[PDB]
């Protein structure tokens, strides 16, 4: 029951330092290489570093010179800070647990546990928190337009997550303002149309926007 | 230096089985690597540990569809019974001195899943968006497959090309398709024409719905 949890800015501009936290729950760090690992929108993984509490830290060649990689035992976590970002370090990125070192110095090589990971995108332009709108409605659709954000990500949730059935989320959409928009949409009974309500919660993390919306006849 | 090389995409038929392929680098022939696995929008999970012996050793939870075996510089991920949840991107990745490598990923197509025409909703813009002084059109396209679609938008039958945005075709949790268009016009717009309509194209049928002010 270990789970990694990856946390920092949504959003952070060019030259700045990117700073992330890997906060390990149901074990402790102790004993393990944990690694920083990054994904480009559509593009493959890529290794960033890794660092064991007691042991050593290393990073990739091509990032080492920008790459500090840390722990905190009180805390749990680990950190990464990469320098003089620009917009090719705009990317999910994620901690997994790695190899296991035994304290005779012998070890068994492992990569078996994934954070969630946690977008960043670089770009001078400020946080935007969106605008909500219903799409009002034997299976109707309903949903929830959610318009004129930045950055990525929101999360959509329906009925405050107790409805998980035919509820869609869509990609989002790059409008040439530099924003985004969405949709998320549920197919439902209509015979549930007059009784049972449908209400999207948006959540907007990097402008701490936090929006329902009921989608009404 | 250390690489790990796999090709950027496979493909076989729902039922079969499909042998995935990531090359070890000749002066590191006889590590074991890892394989992990992306399904579409989720974060990577891992898969199994294949070692050089031809072991193999899965995560806690991943189906035994799942195995891997070795020859040589080659290490492998077998997936046998394929279903369509196995649409995924599969990165191998290997541990080294002080660095870890991933592979380039594979994306894997399952073929020949069953058919399902486009079922199409068609939202005006609500009114709270038009006491906002603003109109979007949303065509909703739904449980679809193969996962293809073009969009068209007429406004009183005469085509409407600019201010059209439509997604990517994604996959559902039900592993049918779903994309969306938005027509974006300003409230003066939707008031002025009798009906807008979206007409999806799948398969070489269409599929119409309109919507008046
Ligand atoms: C902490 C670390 O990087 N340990 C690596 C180990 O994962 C790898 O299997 C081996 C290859 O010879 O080299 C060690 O240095």
């Amino acid at each position: 029951q270990v789970q990694l949890q990856e946390s920092g800015p949504g959003l952070v501009k060019p030259s700045e330092t990117l700073s992330l936290t890997c906060t390990v729950s149901g074990g402790s760090i102790s004993g393990y290489y944990w690694s920083w690992i990054r994904q480009p929108p559509g593009k493959g993984l890529e290794w960033i570093g890794y660092i064991h509490y007691s042991r050593s830290t290393n990073s990739n060649p091509a990032l080492k010179s920008r790459v500090t990689i840390s722990s905190d035992t009180s805390k749990n976590q680990l950190s990464l800070r990469l320098s003089s970002v620009t917009a090719a370090d705009t990317a999910v990125y994620y901690c997994a647990r790695d190899t296991y070192y035994y304290d005779s110095g012998d070890y068994e090589d492992a990569f078996d546990i994934w954070g969630q990971g946690t977008m960043v995108t670089v770009s001078s332009a400020s946080t935007k928190g969106p605008s909500v709108f219903p799409l009002a409605p034997g299976t109707a659709a309903l949903g929830c337009l959610v318009k004129d954000y930045f950055p990525e990500p929101v999360t959509v949730s329906w009925n405050s997550g107790a409805l998980t059935s035919g509820v869609h989320t869509f990609p989002a959409v790059l409008q040439s303002s530099g924003l985004y928009s969405l949709s998320s949409v549920v197919t439902v009974p209509s015979s549930s149309l007059g009784t049972q309500t449908y209400i999207c919660n948006v959540n907007h993390k990097p402008s701490n926007t936090k929006v329902d919306k009921k989608a009404e006849p | 230096q250390l690489v790990l090389t796999q090709s950027p995409s496979a493909s076989a038929s729902l039922g079969a089985s499909v042998k995935l392929t990531c090359t070890l680098s000749s002066g590191h022939s006889n590590y074991a690597i890892a394989w992990h696995q992306q399904q579409p929008g989720k974060g990577p999970r891992y898969l199994m540990k294949v070692n050089r012996d031809g072991s193999h050793i899965r995560g806690d939870g991943i189906p035994d569809r799942f195995s891997g075996s070795t020859s040589g510089a080659e290490r492998y991920l077998t997936i046998s019974s394929l279903q369509s949840e196995d649409e995924a991107d599969y990165y191998c990745q290997t541990w080294g001195a002080g660095i870890r490598v991933f592979g380039g990923g594979t994306k894997l197509t399952v073929l020949g899943q069953p058919k399902a025409a486009p079922s199409v909703t068609l939202f005006p813009p609500s009114s709270e968006e038009l006491q906002a002084n603003k109109a979007t059109l949303v065509c909703l396209i739904s449980d679809f497959y193969p996962g293809a679609v073009t969009v068209a938008w007429k406004a009183d039958g005469s085509p409407v090309k600019a201010g059209v945005e439509t997604t990517t075709p994604s996959k559902q949790s039900n592993n049918k398709y779903a994309a969306s268009s938005y027509l974006s016009l300003t409230p003066e717009q939707w008031k002025s024409h009798r009906s807008y309509s979206c007409q999806v194209t799948h398969e070489g049928s269409t599929v119409e719905k309109t919507v008046a002010p």
